[PDB]
């Protein structure tokens, strides 16, 4: 998501 | 889904500690997500206070860091807020919240007043010649008014502070084939355990 | 901290309308933005995450778009339930921060208040106090004036005014006005009047009682 197609998680929170 | 509920005291004195519990059902707090405390100030401004992760890692707002701890009890599936060295400025409605894919699940919220003023029950007065009830001189914020066992569906006017005590009122509107029929308002004030009755 | 600038602050719109709410961040947040709804009763709900994605059970009326520092929430064909306060939130940078909010209110026809005056209770007169109450009910728009007169003389001091939020039933507003005086001052006068001025009625709506 966002500028790219990558989504990630940090401490259980999904972020772009 | 997830369900969350805040519990804890409605009134904390300045310089002391604010302590709240969030009880989570329907999902384990060790499974996923971050488990947050967010507050809303009397003027509707929201502030993120911090979280504890599913793995027990904590993040805090730098404005609060030295004053805050968020902890958990995984056996009871609860997480906790502690805010110390509180001032009047910490008066807000406190929410426990899940962050995962955004902020889907929120508790109902609980109001915490920080003040040195003393707890005081209300002196309900009747309001007859549309009818009403006038609820005066209570502390802290914590009243609910119910007309005719929930049969009347009726205006609730928010509390104002006069002389460091709160005052609010409520009105009901019935066709003039009634008050004829009896009309009674039930006034409940949780922080007093008084259902100050009245009543015609 | 990242500042979130939410616009507009308020909206007066009709059912069936399509409305947009915007949020500008003070730096690029890479779509790390949520939208939240808080209805009457103070309950919050997440509606959108990553600028566009719907949370569970959020109807397709709600949509989102944007990039960098500029994002929008759109609500198509407004329904009764959609009238609420709305908030943006960034989770691109700690600390997470929120927009100022947007209040969505129902547009309605102009309506004159119904005015209701009440004398102090015997109960209160025993304690040494005297409150005179005036309900001003079911009017539109919210802007209203109340004037208290004691034996014809305007009293501004000792008056407490409280407004409801928009009515869930008929989209109106209501306000309560309380004049509080001591037992002793109350008993020195005969006439107690509340007068309501609104952009609807030429003359004010005057309600009074005489202690005789």
């Amino acid at each position: 998501c966002g500028a790219d197609s990558y989504e990630m998680e940090e401490d259980g929170v999904r972020k772009c | 889904d997830v369900q969350l509920q805040e519990s804890g005291p409605s009134l904390v004195k300045p310089s002391q500690s604010l302590s709240l519990t969030c009880t989570v059902t329907g999902y384990s707090i060790t499974s996923d997500f971050a488990w947050n405390w967010i507050r809303q100030f009397p003027g509707n401004k929201l502030e993120w206070m911090g979280y504890i992760s599913y793995s027990g890692n904590t993040r805090y707002n730098p404005s609060l860091k030295s004053r805050i701890s968020i902890t958990r009890d995984t056996s009871s599936n609860q997480f906790f807020l502690q805010l110390n060295s509180v001032t009047i400025e910490d008066t807000a409605t406190y929410y426990c919240v899940t962050a995962g894919r955004g902020f889907p699940y929120w508790g109902q919220g609980t109001l915490v007043t920080v003040s040195a003023a003393k707890t005081t029950p209300p002196s309900v007065y009747p309001l007859a010649p549309t009818l009403g009830c006038l609820v005066k001189g209570y502390f802290p914020e914590s009243v609910t008014v119910t007309a005719n066992s929930g049969s009347l569906s009726v205006h609730t006017f928010p509390a104002l502070l006069q002389s460091d005590l709160y005052t609010m009122s409520s009105s009901v509107t019935v066709p003039s084939s009634t008050w004829s029929e009896t009309v009674t308002c039930s006034v409940a004030h949780p922080a007093s355990s008084t259902t100050v009755d009245k009543k015609a | 901290d990242i500042l979130m600038t939410q616009s507009p602050s308020s909206m007066s719109v009709s059912l069936g309308d399509t409305v947009s709410i915007t949020c500008h961040s003070s730096q690029d947040i890479n779509s790390n933005i949520g939208w939240l709804q808080q209805k009457p009763g103070k309950s919050f709900k997440g509606l959108i995450y990553h600028g566009t994605n719907l949370d569970d059970e959020v109807p397709s009326r709600f949509s989102g778009s944007g990039s960098g520092a500029d994002y929008s929430l759109t609500i198509s064909s407004l329904e009764s339930e959609d009238f609420a306060d709305y908030y943006c939130v960034q989770y691109a940078q700690f600390p997470w921060t929120f927009g100022g909010g947007t209040k969505l209110e129902i547009k309605r026809a102009d309506a004159a208040p119904t005015v209701s005056i009440f004398p102090p209770s015997s109960e209160q007169l025993t304690s040494g106090g005297a409150s005179v109450v005036c309900f001003l009910n079911n009017f539109y728009p919210k802007d209203i004036n109340v004037k208290w007169k004691i034996d014809g003389s305007e009293r501004q001091n000792g008056v407490l005014n409280s407004w409801t939020d928009q009515d869930s039933k008929d989209s109106t507003y209501s306000m309560s006005s309380t004049l509080t005086l001591t037992k002793d001052e109350y008993e020195r006068h005969n006439s107690y009047t509340c007068e309501a001025t609104h952009k609807t009625s030429t003359s004010p709506i005057v309600k009074s009682f005489n202690r005789n």
